[PDB]
DNA sequence: ATCTTCCCTATTTAAATTGCT
DNA sequence: AGCAATTTAAATAGGGAAGAT
């Protein structure tokens, strides 16, 4: 590996680097660099450089590619290293962003004007009760609506008029309103209980209307009065001017407005909103010490009277000001050039290739990676993002494990730490034993990587590890709730990190099918938000629903379009990329999108149906599925083994569900040597992870390394009854498996953990799908909505296997990639689709995925809820003695296999089993006994 | 403090002439008599020389030593054939992996097995020769060479004693010198005090080679203080094995063609660098000793 | 003043303080502390702890010493002697619980007992948390608990090593 | 392979000492033993609990026990026999597909060690805890098949050599590793002093109940048997970071320092039987310590 | 099992039963009565009894 | 508008000296 | 002997103004 570094820096600073930049590479002469070095070389060179101080102006060139730039320097568009750099260039009319200066600098400085009611100034000395009345915000807008309806609010004197309490304080002007918003939600957007509200309104001021005093600002309400009685001492030299020029500048600007659509409006105010919380948070942040008495904002740790409102509302005007500057004219620091990546895939990678069928230069992308899996998918997403030139992307994946799956993918091939950050927000205590020096993996949380330039803006220089890990990323390999939070939140300033980390990011998210439907409604919300500012959607699923991909395309279209009008760009289109492992087609869709993707979804079709049917489920015709499962365990244990040995799941529903199939398991009298483990969700710390590391070492078939693992010498049934923990990022492999049906997704999954990782063909049959699911027996009205997408409102006629399932079928993503709406009611299948476009509709409706006018509101945060779970309280394990109403208990021993023990950790049970105990066990979790 | 980059993906490589060798600012660098001062990479460096002139200082030796850079010094031949004593400083004191000397011991002190080990590094030459071809100078699979080789190799798989390798080994020398010298169309003797640039681009290439091979012993900790193969002409070390390794199939090739194109000997550095970087050959020569250790 | 150690070591077959409290009726019984040998102890936290350290002005030797804790000497060490500008002296606090001070309302006021415990009903009963040690006494045939705490340096010291007045 | 230790498996205790009687002699008076007599005195204080407030007013009765020497008897005279069983290694309650082969990896253990600390254990004085602090003369009679044995100045904590200790060690280890029984009648004779307090081992009391219960045989102060029985295996030098001699225990624990030397580090009992079962080699010192668990004895089971 | 509650006591009550310490030999009394008629049956039948 | 020349303008590099280890 | 702090100063870059085509 060649390469060449140059170095611009000013100061002695540019001293300091040329020590470490010549103790890996040889002087060229003229502040220049050039030489071979190794990958490692040039990590320790990145992370050396990097952590020497600030100012470091470093280029590096890989052949002819940029490897990395450090800094913000320009370096190269086409040449690179310019000459007579200057300013001036290009002034246009920007107006957007003079319109959201003008917002944010109006609203900045009246975004507290409610803090000067005698209730806050006895709050902030301390002899009432610190919760108000009425929220500060509320009272700051009734101010700014009373002033508006009295004298012209654009070009006047300010005089703060005597106000009293409104209900409501939207009018009818779409600027105002547009104030009016920004000051009443800089801490928390209003909500709305009404039902008939939540039907019909979508316009912009026609949901602002709505939005009253009792949507949260209304606490309790006994001192009204107090609450309304303001005294006006901000009327001084700079508060006057600055108030008069950033309301003169919106006047200017103002008549652009206008000429926006709603799509624009809330966008545009969402970033003014994010950078006025960035802003607050930024003054209240630090402590500037001076003040001018007689009237308060804030409080520092010890209470003592700071902040003093004039100067509050300066400073939160100037840091929203300078917020919306840096995150509206950054160029983001990306990853380095990977030089792993951009070379030929061969064999069974040898469809990566498709990313030089994609043109590099397309501002938008938005790829629906329906490859299957085990074909490298989050590598040719790399490659994809990298085809465009340097990478900025937010890989947000499901699960803790999965982000570790990827981010030791990106180590191994040929990302560091400089420019990978894997965030997992809980810090589990999953260490790895046995060889701390002989390891090789367990991917860990340092980065040294590079702090952005965004970092000042936030509030105290953003935060310590973790929102430095965040903002600062080039590439963030994250769990999916660090990204989700980009389109809102209930209270608090947790929108403006991911909001400014997938502004200027790139969105990769992973295998969206295993979301919830509202987790996936606010994905896409996400997706929306990210091609909004112009940011390419990598979606990469392979067994992706119509529904799915089109009600997708239609919120980076939205994006597409808020960013294409944003600069005042005509908008063609948004570039299409379908890809799987058989194919790619970029194409420009502005409109006509399902044809197309049906085309793709038949030409993939046509690609998987002439390949071997690897997977061939037989529903079983024996009622009674305890017994079904018994003899399909035979017969599948006489038809599927390897030489008398032989690998099943049986994958259920619910852990109850396991602990029965598995306790008549080992009760079960036979001559086969049934050996049984529990695999579900509830589990100790300690042993949870016992579990997956074993079964993860015990179901690899790429090699014959688990004859080591377990006793393949006598003939033995290795039976894993399991919930839906197996069929969601798991790589496992089974040489059969018994599904109990909940969904179709669960039978295509599960059919994806058996012969995943072999390539031979079952001769008869592999799959024993049972023909009812053990609800049936405890609620015949409705049994397939545990870990499915049957509800109350989409019912089955007929919960029989044989009238709503093919009797044989080889299971494929076939199925779940065509898309069917008709026949719902007597089928799995069309009832799942039928599902999908009903609740991610092209709407906007309340806890839709086009939401519009909602999004000045809190609602799209209350009734679409991301991960909405039950209550779950956790009793915790210490040391061998549970917290609750635990009760250890002992296990059936007749077929445990493998069972670990645990002392520490804890488990997660639902309120609604708290009630009883759950009755901890050292071989299965949680039940009802 | 990381992971101080490992030694068979360190890539610098040099020999300094008339300068000394010194430390400014941080770096480690070299100051010729004319006042230019050339900054040394010290954490990619793999060796560096020291020619007639120089001197290097303490903090510049510790910061190669404890970055893990082997320092010698060209001169000290004294003899008419031989090249005769090269002084080797070997940081120490990053301690160093230890089976592999043990491993290396007890193929050392069984003398069946220093034997055994003799026989496997005789014809590792030779498969370093069919592995590392040039694109210019001789084809390996000629007629000849394939016909010499294959008379080494069956007279060393028949051989029984170390005065039998040395004799097999010198019949390997000149009958490769020798061809090389009929295809360069030259008369060529190997004098380590000769004028002629075929000889003295040898004799750089030798201290090449001697770095090359005291990095790969110091990375898996073997002393030179082993010598598998020795003799009254053959008494140099175990540097001179891994060092004549690389002869035939590297070194004499390049030095010949450099003695062939006729630029300075700073083309010759730069070959190779070039060579060494990219086959790999300081990590062919560790990945060899690793297959040897372990057997 | 120059000052010697004596810390107690492997005391856990019998706890700590009464390896201390035991030099402490040793170092009593055999002299040592006449009237100017004094104790500190450099880790009273809530312990009284593992050292006890003499301070005499005049100077305290090992052999003396060692030959009087002959019967300490399996388990414990004693340190070369050091000096010190300033060592932090502690003094003797007593209790008193209800019939102790009755006694004395009996043989001092002349009263009788009923009304010494009319007096005396509502009050006394001070608890001291101090850290302390656990003493026999040898002239009044029974052991009790001594508190020390720290206080200003006197010139005097009892036959104890703490502080008089 | 993969032995699995069975859930009932326990061992019998192989050192039984007796309760150690306790009487009042002489130096130079040695035959006439009387006996130390618990005295018990009240103290009248009121109640003082935390889940009855209301009864803080009037009660608790309280009288204490104590045990002093006689102010005639100047050496306290501690008498216990200590009877060392062969056949440690078969298992009470375990049975032999385990048992048996713990016979056969630990047939290689040196009793003689084993047995040496054991007996310099009894002569030395671990058996005297808080009696022996304060003593200007110690004595040991070991009274061991007709054989009379003398210890003098033996200090505890090291085992250093004596050649008394080891003739009796010999017989011990003989028996120990072997199939029978030895008895030692241990008397103790330490010279306390004119009336000096004496300590019985403690009955365990309530959070309330009274302060101190000294150990009673029909009203004679004793201390506990398998106090002695503590005493006799602190013989765990072999754990790591050992500095004192600790009580065999199968995981190194000491309850009253709050710490456990050989739990949580694989080199409690349970990992190095599992590991003599599966056929690692042991070093001679953690065998050791197995084979004087199982002369310990106790359940292994889970 | 579990190596992490080694700390702390055990602390409990047993019965026990020792020689006086002025007696050294233990006396062990029973009644051990040999029955005859050891082939019929108490309650079983009176064919396979028999056979 | 574009481009050049020149004057601020101070921001930005290189040398120089010298205790300190 | 290398370096560090710290001064000192020479030079590099840029912006504004004015004069040419
Ligand atoms: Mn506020
Ligand atoms: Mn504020």
């Amino acid at each position: 590996m060649f390469i060449r570094i140059k170095c611009f820096s000013k100061q002695p600073i540019a001293k300091k680097v040329s020590r470490e930049v010549s103790a890996y590479l040889e002087y060229t002469g003229n502040n220049t660099w050039e030489g071979h070095i190794s990958g490692q070389g040039v990590s320790n060179l990145q992370t050396k450089l990097i952590n020497v101080g600030k100012g470091v102006k470093v280029v590096c060139n890989y052949q002819d590619k940029v490897l990395f730039a450090i800094g913000n320097v320009a370096m190269s568009d086409t040449g690179s290293v310019p000459k007579y750099t200057t300013k001036k260039v290009y002034k246009p009319d920007d107006s957007i962003f003079t319109l959201k200066q003008g917002l944010v600098g109006v609203a900045a400085l009246w975004h507290d004007l409610g803090k000067a009611n005698s209730y806050f100034q006895r709050k902030l000395r301390g002899e009432c009760n610190p919760s108000d009345p009425v929220r500060h915000e509320w009272v700051s807008g009734v101010i700014v609506s009373t002033f508006a309806k009295g004298n012209d609010w654009l070009s006047d004197d300010f005089i703060i008029p005597e106000v009293k309490h409104s209900d409501n304080v939207f009018g009818d002007d779409q600027v105002l309103n547009a104030v009016l918003w920004l000051i009443n939600t800089h801490h928390k957007k209003g909500l709305v209980e009404d039902p008939i509200y939540r039907a019909t309104k979508t316009m912009f001021t026609e949901t602002l209307q709505c939005v009253n005093v009792n949507g949260g600002w209304f606490n309790y309400g006994d001192n009204i009065d107090e609450c309304y009685k303001i005294d006006t001492s901000f009327i001084t030299d700079t508060y006057v001017k600055q108030l008069n020029r950033y309301r003169k500048k919106l006047l200017a600007t103002k008549h652009i407005w206008f000429t926006l659509g709603e799509d624009q409006k809330i966008a545009i105010l969402q970033e003014c909103r994010v950078a006025l919380m960035l802003g607050d948070s930024n003054f209240s942040s630090d402590l500037i010490g001076g003040d001018g008495s007689h009237l308060y904002a804030n409080l520092d740790e010890c209470g003592n009277l700071k902040q003093t409102l004039t100067q509050h509302l300066l400073g939160v005007t100037d840091c929203a000001l300078k917020a919306l500057f840096t995150i509206n004219h950054h160029k983001p620091v990306k990853a380095n050039f990977i030089p792993t990546i951009a070379e030929k895939g061969e064999g069974k990678f040898a469809w990566q290739n498709g990313v030089n069928m994609v043109d590099s230069s397309i501002d938008n992308m938005f790829c629906i990676n329906m490859a299957s899996t085990g074909k490298g998918k989050t590598l040719a997403n790399l490659k994809l993002l990298q085809h465009f030139g340097n990478v900025r992307c937010s890989f947000g994946l499901g699960m803790v494990s999965l982000t570790k799956q990827t981010a030791k993918q990106f180590l191994d091939m040929g990302v560091d730490y400089n420019s990978a950050a894997m965030v997992t927000g809980f810090s589990k205590s999953r260490f790895n034993l046995g060889s701390e020096s002989l390891d090789q993996d367990e991917v860990s949380v340092e980065y040294w990587g590079q702090t952005s330039s965004l970092s000042k803006v936030f509030p105290n220089n953003n935060a310590g590890f973790k929102n430095k890990k965040l903002l600062s990323a080039p590439i963030l390999v994250t769990t999916t709730d660090h990204l989700v939070k980009a389109s809102g939140v209930k209270k608090g300033n947790k929108q403006m990190l991911p909001y400014v980390r997938c502004m200027h990011s790139d969105l990769v998210l992973d295998e969206i099918d295993d979301y919830g439907i509202e987790d996936m409604v606010v994905l896409a919300r996400l997706v929306y938000l990210t091609a909004c500012y112009g940011n390419k959607v990598i979606i990469s699923s392979a067994t992706i629903t119509p529904a799915i991909s089109n009600i997708f395309y239609e919120a980076y279209s939205s994006g597409y379009k808020v960013f294409c009008a944003n600069k005042q760009t005509t908008y063609k289109g948004v570039n299409v990329v379908w890809w799987d492992e058989f194919g790619i087609k970029v194409e420009k869709v502005t409109d006509q999108f399902s044809n197309l993707n049906t085309r793709f979804v038949n030409k993939r079709i046509t690609n998987l149906l002439e390949s071997t049917p690897k997977h061939k489920a037989l529903v079983v015709d024996q009622d009674d599925n305890m017994e079904a499962v018994k003899q399909s365990i035979t017969t599948l244990h006489n038809a599927h083994n390897s030489g008398g040995v032989s690998f099943g799941l049986i994958r259920t529903t619910t852990i109850k569900d396991c602990v029965a199939v598995t306790q008549e398991l080992q009760n079960w009298e036979t001559d086969l040597s049934i050996k049984i483990l529990c695999y579900h969700s509830r589990f100790v710390g300690d042993t949870k992870a016992q579990m997956e590391e074993y079964l993860s070492k015990v179901l690899n078939r790429k090699g014959d390394e688990y004859k080591k693992f377990v006793d393949t010498t006598t003939p033995t049934a290795y039976i894993v009854v399991a919930t839906p923990v197996v069929e969601v990022g798991r790589d496992f492999d089974f040489d059969w498996a018994i599904i109990e049906p909940s969904s179709e997704r669960s039978i295509v999954q599960c059919a994806g953990r058996v012969l995943r990782h072999r390539s031979s063909t079952p001769t008869t049959h592999n799959i024993h799908i049972l023909k009812y699911p053990f609800k049936f027996y405890r609620n015949s009205n409705i049994c397939y909505d545990v870990a499915g997408y049957e509800s109350k409102g989409y019912k089955l006629k007929s919960k029989n296997m044989l009238d709503i399932y093919k009797k044989e079928s080889i299971v494929n993503s076939v199925n779940r990639l065509q898309g069917d709406a008709a026949f719902y009611t007597k089928s799995l299948t069309a009832l799942e689709h039928k599902v999908l476009l009903d609740k991610l509709t092209t709407d906007i409706a309340d806890t839709n995925v086009f939401v519009g006018g909602w999004q000045l509101t809190a609602n799209p945060h209350e009734y679409c809820k991301w991960r909405r779970g039950t209550k779950n309280e956790d009793l915790v394990l210490t040391d061998g003695k549970w917290s609750g109403n635990v009760t250890t208990t002992k296990p059936i021993q007749s077929k445990i296999w493998r069972k670990w023990q645990g002392e520490n950790g804890s488990i997660t049970v639902p309120e609604y089993l708290l009630d009883k105990t759950i009755c901890y066990n050292d071989f299965y979790g949680g039940y009802e006994n | 403090m990381q992971k101080q980059i490992l030694t068979s993906q360190k890539r610098n490589m040099y020999i300094l002439s008339r300068c000394k060798v010194l430390v400014k600012n941080g770096q480690v660098c070299h100051l010729h008599e004319d006042g230019n001062v050339y900054t040394v990479p010290y954490a990619n460096t793999v060796f560096i020389g020291l020619a007639e002139g120089t001197s290097i200082t303490n903090e510049a030796m510790s910061m190669l030593a404890a970055n893990g850079v082997i320092v010698f010094w060209t001169k000290g031949g004294g003899y008419d054939m031989f090249a005769a004593d090269i002084i080797c400083h070997l940081p120490q004191a990053d301690y160093r992996p230890t089976k592999y000397m043990q491993n290396w011991v007890r193929l050392w002190l069984d003398e069946e097995k220093k034997l055994s080990a003799a026989k496997e590094i005789l014809k590792m030459r030779v498969d370093s020769l069919s592995t590392h071809v040039h694109d210019f100078g001789v084809d390996v699979e000629n007629k000849r060479v394939s016909s010499i080789v294959n008379k080494f190799d069956k007279g060393v798989t028949q051989a029984t004693s170390f005065e039998s390798l040395l004799g097999h080994e010198g019949t390997f020398v000149k009958s490769l010198y020798k061809e090389y010298a009929l295809e360069y169309e030259i008369e060529f003797k190997r004098d380590h005090k000769s004028a002629d640039n075929y000889n003295k681009f040898l004799t750089l290439g030798n201290y090449y080679a001697y770095g090359i091979a005291r990095s790969s012993l110091w990375a898996l900790g073997i002393d030179n203080s082993f010598p598998l193969l020795h003799g009254s002409t053959r008494r140099g070390g175990l540097v001179f094995d891994v060092a004549d390794i690389i002869k035939t199939s590297i070194i004499l090739p390049l030095a010949f063609h450099a003695a062939d194109q006729g630029m300075s000997n700073t083309e010759f550095k730069r070959s190779c660098v070039a060579y060494f970087d990219k086959n790999d050959i300081l990590a062919y020569l560790i990945n060899n000793i690793k297959r040897l250790c372990m057997e | 003043y120059n000052t010697i150690s004596i810390t107690v070591v492997d005391a856990d077959d019998v706890g700590v303080n009464f390896v201390v409290s035991k030099v402490l009726s040793t170092l009593h019984n055999k002299g040592i502390f006449n009237g100017e040998v004094g104790v500190t102890f450099p880790r009273m936290d809530k312990n009284v702890g593992d050292i006890i350290t003499l301070f005499s002005k005049t100077g305290v030797d090992r052999k003396v010493l060692t030959s009087t804790l002959n019967t300490l000497t399996d388990f414990i060490h004693i340190g070369k002697p050091k000096e010190a500008d300033k060592v932090k002296t502690y003094r003797k606090v007593d209790t008193k619980s209800k019939g102790k001070l009755i006694r004395r309302c009996i043989k001092r006021k002349g009263v009788s007992a009923e009304t010494a415990e009319s007096l005396y009903g509502n009050y006394k009963g001070e608890k001291c948390k101090l850290p302390y040690i656990v003493v026999n006494s040898k002239s009044t045939g029974q052991r009790f608990s001594m508190f020390l705490e720290e206080c200003e340096n006197s010139e005097k010291f009892n036959s104890y090593g703490l502080c008089i007045v | 392979t993969k032995l699995k230790a069975p859930a009932v498996l326990a061992y019998s205790r192989k050192i039984n000492p007796t309760n150690a009687l306790m009487f009042a002699v002489n130096w130079s008076d040695r035959d006439n033993t009387t006996a130390v007599m618990v005295g018990t005195k009240t103290v009248a204080g009121t109640q003082s609990v935390r889940g009855n407030p209301n009864d803080a007013d009037k009660g608790n009765i309280q009288t204490v026990n104590f045990a002093n020497l006689p102010h005639n008897k100047n050496t306290l005279l501690v008498k216990y026999n200590v009877k060392f069983v062969g056949d440690v290694f078969k298992a009470e309650l375990g049975g032999g597909e385990y048992s048996n082969t713990l016979q056969t990896a630990l047939e290689n253990t040196d009793f003689g060690t084993l047995a040496y600390r054991y007996v310099y254990n009894i002569a030395a004085g671990r058996t005297l805890w808080r009696n022996r602090v304060g003593a200007e003369s110690i004595e040991t009679v070991i009274t061991v098949n007709d054989q009379t044995f003398t210890f003098s100045d033996l200090l505890v904590n090291e085992f250093d050599e004596d050649v008394d200790v080891a003739e009796i060690a010999d017989m011990v280890a003989g028996v120990l590793s072997g199939e029978g029984f030895v008895t030692l009648k241990v008397e103790h004779y330490m010279l306390l002093g004119e009336g000096s307090e004496v300590f019985p081992s403690q009955e365990f009391v309530e959070n309330s109940k009274l302060s101190k219960q000294l150990f009673d045989l029909n009203g004679q102060a004793a201390m506990h048997d398998q106090k002695i029985g503590n005493a006799i295996r602190t013989i765990d030098t072999w754990y790591e970071d050992a500095t004192t001699p600790i009580a065999v225990e199968p995981y190194g624990s000491v309850v009253r320092n709050g710490v456990a030397y050989r739990a949580g580090n694989k080199t409690d009992l349970f990992t190095l039987m599992d590991g003599a079962v599966n056929g690692k080699s042991l070093t001679e010192e953690d065998q050791m310590f197995v084979t004087a668990n199982l002369i310990r004895g106790g359940v292994f089971g889970g």
